[PDB]
């Protein structure tokens, strides 16, 4: 938490048509900077520069007049923060919720339940199967698949203020990765205390994205959709992007290997609703941009900032889209034919 | 056999624009992209600019504001406009069609790639020379061959200016032993050099060997017999 | 700039140029030789126009953190020549130069002595009292040679405009020197001599007024 | 964890055979030094200079340019240290098991 002077890390040769205009600025664009900054060395007494490569999410702006380009970790803003343990992992393991003696889990085994009321086929267990703890948004990742088809959950539908909780029959592969060959640096402050930051950038300067299938996933979006119209009078249902809110919900977030992901899923909810296949063609993979940042806090106030140290070399895990989460907009409209 | 070359002035002197064209043939000139290239002496190649139809040009940095490209249809040639010349301009100049491409090592759609230029068939070059000092016709002169039986004969050029002379030797027939010196610069301000033939003591004729010597900048066209 | 690599008639030379890469790149090889204009040799690293055989190798452009390096077996006499390369990297801006090629060579020559060719003043030349020698040297290797006039034994201090050695399609060179005099300067000496020195053994020619 | 500048603590009178010879070292000889240091006071925006006997052991060298016979503690270098509360005490007591 000092003083940051920042600058991007290399040149380019953007040109062509036209030529008139000159300032460009787009929201989505995934970059980083080459952080400049002095810390403390073993001793209190002196201190040393370093530098560093900061996703340009982590850092903010500060108006000083001694110097330029000056910056500052969103953090030292608002909460202390600490950084990620190289030892420990935060591996999605299944974990059994297990019930003292003389109590005892109940297991609903009716294929087609509907969350509230009786249950015809149940079973006692002391521990839950295997559930792995997994944190994302609007898409349900690694989870439990329905088995007798696709359902649709919510306390109740025409309370629009209530998410509605979908689970797929058969899942969705979704490969998201970050390619660039990143090298890491450590930087002791003493100690010994040390923290990883990103070195250099080993050859191309590539974007961070995920991947669907086109196929496989705008099947889903219409077998999803037929049992959104079962329930809504046979309306035609359409999908669109977030009304809002912070980054990890207006996005898809998750993390591979540990580096915390954040991609745009508008291209998962243009809509292409009405089926022809177009020959089979124009489909194949729909990728995704998304971003990267490092200091990172969950559960809002509650807990700390986290720092992620950056995993050297790129990386790249599959997770298979198990459900979803959705939220309906709901007002007065046309009653024939809307939707 | 698609060929093309350029045709200059040879010389120009400071504070002026330097217009230069690149004739061509063998292809059209819509269906290309163009170039320009200038290599001084002793030095690297200095890529100047490129264009095409539909108002595409660009520039290097360098002059990006002192060249003026051009481009005629009808006539299938290029053109060039250097303004304020100074004699770090002077070098020999060329012309090519400048083959493109696109070089994608990630994704597509997210403009993970980039576009390169490379140049198939060169000119034959241009030289232009940038100085406030005026041509000179060059004046020329016989060198007598008389003392196996073997015994050389030439023509000797001398003050001219500026490089480059072309020299040929009684309408371009004869070619063998045809050992055309580089010039040698004098503190005269000028250049001489000397073109010189190697032919056996068999040879009265009487032959017309004549040197066919040609120096553009000068305006002037010089030709002498050489003889005993 | 360090630009000379030697190699003899049947090994293979590996020659590099530019600065070591960043991104991928789609490095250009051209080739140049006195008179003629830089030609094409490959693009997009290993690929190559039409005319130009299969020992033409190149560094891919896929490695990062290395230098270019054109690779030529079997290396043949007509090789010898200039190799300016024009690089294109993902993560620097476009070059406008091309880069500095390692000037190549071969072993055996094997030896080559001048062809040492010296006229006297014109008949022409003297009518303007003006009058000039002309010692036509070449066809040397290396291309390196030490050049003196002399009067009459007695060498000549000034008047001795000449040349460095030039490149030519034989893989020799070739130089010239003049000495300028007048008629009267000429005809006074009984004899003049261009003495030609390459790799300590001198050459010379002899040339008189009648 | 600060600068220190350590000096020997007392001259001495090593002398006798022979003489020509000049600089000795050995690794056995247990001695101390008289390092001296600015540690903050009361108040985090002033500090003052004092001096300490550190064994040698617990010293180490660093090289700076803007001073003379500079050191540092061994473990501002790797860990952090507290100083066992006067208190306490690590008497080893018969414990049972
Ligand atoms: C949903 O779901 C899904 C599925 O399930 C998922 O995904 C997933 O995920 C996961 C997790 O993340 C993953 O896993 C991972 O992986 C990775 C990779 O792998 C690979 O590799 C390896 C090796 O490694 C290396 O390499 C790499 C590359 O490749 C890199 O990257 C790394 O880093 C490393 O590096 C190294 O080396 C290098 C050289 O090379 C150098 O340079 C550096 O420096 C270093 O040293 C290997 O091993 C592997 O292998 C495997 O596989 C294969 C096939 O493929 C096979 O063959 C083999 O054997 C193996 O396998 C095995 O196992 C399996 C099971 O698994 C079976 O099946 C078989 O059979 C066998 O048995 C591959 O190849 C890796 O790496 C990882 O590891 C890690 O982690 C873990 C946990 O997770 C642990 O356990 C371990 O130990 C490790 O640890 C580490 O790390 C961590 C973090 O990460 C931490 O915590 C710890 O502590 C440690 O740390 C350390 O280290 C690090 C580095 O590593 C650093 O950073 C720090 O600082 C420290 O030092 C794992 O394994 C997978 O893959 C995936 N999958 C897919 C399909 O995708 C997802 O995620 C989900 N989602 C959600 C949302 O949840
Ligand atoms: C998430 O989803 C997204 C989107 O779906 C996805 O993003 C995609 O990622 C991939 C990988 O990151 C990315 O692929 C890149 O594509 C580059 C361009 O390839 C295309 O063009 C070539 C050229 O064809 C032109 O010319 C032809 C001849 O005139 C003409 O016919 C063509 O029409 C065209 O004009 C073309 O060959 C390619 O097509 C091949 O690949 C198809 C893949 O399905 C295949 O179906 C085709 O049949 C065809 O296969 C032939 O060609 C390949 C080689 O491409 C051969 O291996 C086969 O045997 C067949 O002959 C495409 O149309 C591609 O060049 C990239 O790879 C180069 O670049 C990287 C970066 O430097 C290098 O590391 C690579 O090694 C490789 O470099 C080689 O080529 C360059 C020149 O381009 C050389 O300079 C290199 O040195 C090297 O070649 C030389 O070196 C080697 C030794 O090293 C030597 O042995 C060789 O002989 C040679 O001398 C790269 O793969 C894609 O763009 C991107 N986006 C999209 C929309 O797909 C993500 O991956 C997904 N996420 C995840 C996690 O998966
Ligand atoms: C949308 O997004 C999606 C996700 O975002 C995209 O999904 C991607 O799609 C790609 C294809 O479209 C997928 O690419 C596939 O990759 C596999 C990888 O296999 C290789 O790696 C294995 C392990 O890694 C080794 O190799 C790598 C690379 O060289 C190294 O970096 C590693 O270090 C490691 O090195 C070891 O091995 C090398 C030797 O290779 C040694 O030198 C080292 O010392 C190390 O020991 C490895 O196991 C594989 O090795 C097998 O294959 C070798 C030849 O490649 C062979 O020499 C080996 O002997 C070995 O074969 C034997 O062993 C296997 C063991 O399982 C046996 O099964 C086998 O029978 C032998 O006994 C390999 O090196 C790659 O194999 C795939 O290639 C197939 O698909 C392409 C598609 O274009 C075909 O064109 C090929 O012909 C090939 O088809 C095979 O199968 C046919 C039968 O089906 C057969 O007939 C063929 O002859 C051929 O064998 C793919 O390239 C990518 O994985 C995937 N990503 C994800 C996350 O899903 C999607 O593309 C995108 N789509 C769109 C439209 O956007
Ligand atoms: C998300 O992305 C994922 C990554 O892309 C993707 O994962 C991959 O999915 C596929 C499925 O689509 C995975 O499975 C593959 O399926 C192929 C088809 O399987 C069929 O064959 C099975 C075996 O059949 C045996 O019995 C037959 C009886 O006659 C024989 O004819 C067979 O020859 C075979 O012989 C047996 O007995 C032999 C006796 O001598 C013995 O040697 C031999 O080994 C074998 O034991 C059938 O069981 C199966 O049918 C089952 O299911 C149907 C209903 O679905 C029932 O009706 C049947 O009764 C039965 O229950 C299929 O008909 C396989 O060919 C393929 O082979 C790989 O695995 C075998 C071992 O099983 C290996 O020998 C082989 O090399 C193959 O490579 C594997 O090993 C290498 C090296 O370790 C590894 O790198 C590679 O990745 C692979 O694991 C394979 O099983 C596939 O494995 C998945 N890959 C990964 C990496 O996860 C996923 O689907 C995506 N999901 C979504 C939603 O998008
Ligand atoms: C969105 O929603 C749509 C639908 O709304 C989904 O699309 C459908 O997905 C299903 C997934 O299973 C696809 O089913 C596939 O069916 C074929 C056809 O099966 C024939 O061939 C096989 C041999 O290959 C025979 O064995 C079959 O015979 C019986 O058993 C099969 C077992 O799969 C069964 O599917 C058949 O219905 C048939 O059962 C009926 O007949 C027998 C008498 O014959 C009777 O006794 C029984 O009671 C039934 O009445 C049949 O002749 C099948 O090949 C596919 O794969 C299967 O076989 C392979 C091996 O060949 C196995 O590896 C595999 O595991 C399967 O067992 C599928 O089952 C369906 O085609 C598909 N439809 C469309 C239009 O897409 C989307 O997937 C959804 N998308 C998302 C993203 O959710
Ligand atoms: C943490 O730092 C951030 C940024 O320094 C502080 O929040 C930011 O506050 C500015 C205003 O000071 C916001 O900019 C604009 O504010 C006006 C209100 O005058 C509003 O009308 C504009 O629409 C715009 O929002 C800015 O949005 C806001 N957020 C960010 C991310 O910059 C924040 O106050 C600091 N934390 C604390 C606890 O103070
Ligand atoms: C330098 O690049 C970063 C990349 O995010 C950008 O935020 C910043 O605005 C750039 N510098 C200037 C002066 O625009
Ligand atoms: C949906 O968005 C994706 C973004 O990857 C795009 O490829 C696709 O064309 C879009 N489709 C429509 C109908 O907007
Ligand atoms: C001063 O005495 C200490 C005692 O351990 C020793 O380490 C140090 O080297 C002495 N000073 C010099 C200059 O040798």
């Amino acid at each position: 938490c000092v003083t940051l002077i920042c600058t991007n890390v290399t040149s380019n040769s953007t040109n062509s048509t036209n030529g008139v205009t000159n300032n460009s600025t787009v929201d989505y664009r995934e970059q980083l900077k080459n952080c400049s900054f002095n810390i403390t060395t073993e001793i209190r007494d002196k201190q040393r520069k370093e530098y560093a490569l900061f996703y340009r999410l982590d850092i903010v702006p500060i108006n000083d007049n001694e110097k330029n380009d000056t910056y500052r970790l969103i953090n030292c803003n608002v909460s202390t923060i600490k950084q990620a343990c190289p030892k420990v992992t935060f591996d999605p393991i299944p974990i059994h919720y297990c019930a003292p003696a003389g109590f005892a889990i109940l297991k609903c085994r009716d294929k087609k339940f509907n969350g509230t009321g009786p249950c015809k086929n149940v079973s006692t267990v002391q521990c839950t199967h295997g559930i792995k703890p997994v944190i994302s948004t609007q898409l349900l990742l690694n989870g439990s698949l329905a088995e007798g088809d696709i359902m649709i959950r919510s306390e109740n539908i025409t309370d629009n203020a209530k998410t509605i909780i979908v689970q797929l029959k058969t899942a969705v592969n979704i490969t998201c990765t970050r390619p660039s060959n990143n090298t890491r640096k450590s930087i002791r402050f003493g100690p010994g205390q040390a923290f990883y930051a990103t070195d250099e950038i080993i050859g191309d300067i590539r974007q961070a994205h995920c991947n669907i299938s086109k196929t496989e996933w705008e099947d889903m979006k219409r077998n999803v959709s037929d049992k959104l119209k079962a329930l809504f009078n046979n309306k035609t249902i359409i999908f669109k992007s977030s009304s809002g809110g912070d980054l990890e919900i207006t996005t898809h977030s998750f993390n591979c290997r540990g580096e915390f992901f954040y991609c745009n899923t508008s291209g998962l909810f243009n809509t292409s609703g009405l089926f022809n296949n177009n020959s089979n063609d124009s489909s194949g993979n729909i990728t995704l941009p998304c971003k990267i940042k490092q200091i990172v806090r969950m559960w809002q106030r509650v807990g700390q900032a986290m720092y992620a140290p950056p995993i050297a070399g790129n990386i790249t895990c599959r997770s298979r889209i198990t459900g979803l989460l959705l939220v309906r907009d709901g007002c007065k409209s046309n009653e024939t034919n809307g939707t | 056999q698609v060929h093309l070359q350029e045709s200059g002035p040879g010389l120009v002197k400071p504070s002026e624009t330097l217009s230069l064209t690149c004739n061509v043939s063998g292809t059209l000139v819509r269906d290309n992209y163009w170039s320009w290239i200038r290599q001084p002496l002793g030095k690297q190649p200095e890529w100047i600019g490129y264009v095409h139809d539909s108002g595409d040009t660009n520039y290097n940095p360098s002059l990006k504001s002192r060249v003026h490209l051009s481009l005629d249809k009808s006539k299938n040639l290029v053109s060039l406009r250097l303004t304020g010349v100074t004699a770090a301009d002077s070098a020999i100049y060329y012309c090519a069609t400048t083959k493109h491409g696109r070089r994608i090592y990630g994704v597509v759609a997210f403009k993970e790639w980039f576009t390169y230029f490379y140049m198939d068939v060169w000119g034959k070059g241009t030289s232009v020379t940038v100085s406030s000092a005026s041509t000179k016709g060059p004046s020329v002169f016989p060198l007598a061959p008389s003392s196996g039986g073997t015994a050389a004969l030439g023509c000797l050029v001398k003050d001219y200016f500026p490089e480059p002379v072309t020299v040929s030797w009684n309408s371009g027939a004869l070619t063998s032993g045809v050992h055309t010196f580089p010039a040698v610069l004098q503190s005269s301000g000028l250049y001489s050099l000397s073109s010189v033939v190697t032919v056996p003591s068999s040879s009265l004729g009487t032959q017309t060997y004549i040197c066919n010597v040609n120096h553009k900048p000068s305006n002037t066209k010089v030709d002498k017999r050489v003889e005993p | 700039a360090p630009t000379f690599v030697s190699v003899a008639p049947g090994q293979t030379a590996r020659i590099t140029c530019g600065e070591e890469s960043l991104g991928s790149r789609s490095v250009i090889w051209y080739q140049q030789r006195p008179g003629q204009a830089p030609s094409l040799i490959i693009y997009n690293n290993n690929d190559r126009p039409s005319g130009i055989p299969d020992r033409f190798s190149g560094s891919p452009g896929s490695t990062f953190g290395t230098t270019a390096t054109l690779t030529i077996t079997s290396v043949e006499a007509g090789d010898e020549a200039d190799y300016y390369c024009h690089i294109w990297d993902s993560r620097r801006p476009t070059n406008w130069v091309f880069g500095e090629g390692t000037t190549l060579i071969v072993l055996s020559q094997p030896k080559a002595a001048p062809s040492v060719t010296l006229f006297p003043p014109s008949s022409e030349e003297l009518q303007a009292n003006k009058a000039t020698l002309v010692c036509l040297i070449s066809d040397f290797y290396p291309g390196a040679v030490t050049v003196a006039w002399k009067a009459d034994s007695s060498p000549v201090k000034a008047g001795v405009e000449t040349t460095t050695p030039s490149k030519q399609s034989n893989n020799k060179y070739a130089a010239s020197s003049y000495l300028s005099l007048t008629p009267e300067q000429w005809k006074s000496h009984k004899s003049y001599s261009c003495q030609v020195t390459h790799e300590g053994s001198t050459v010379e020619k002899t040339v008189a007024p009648t």
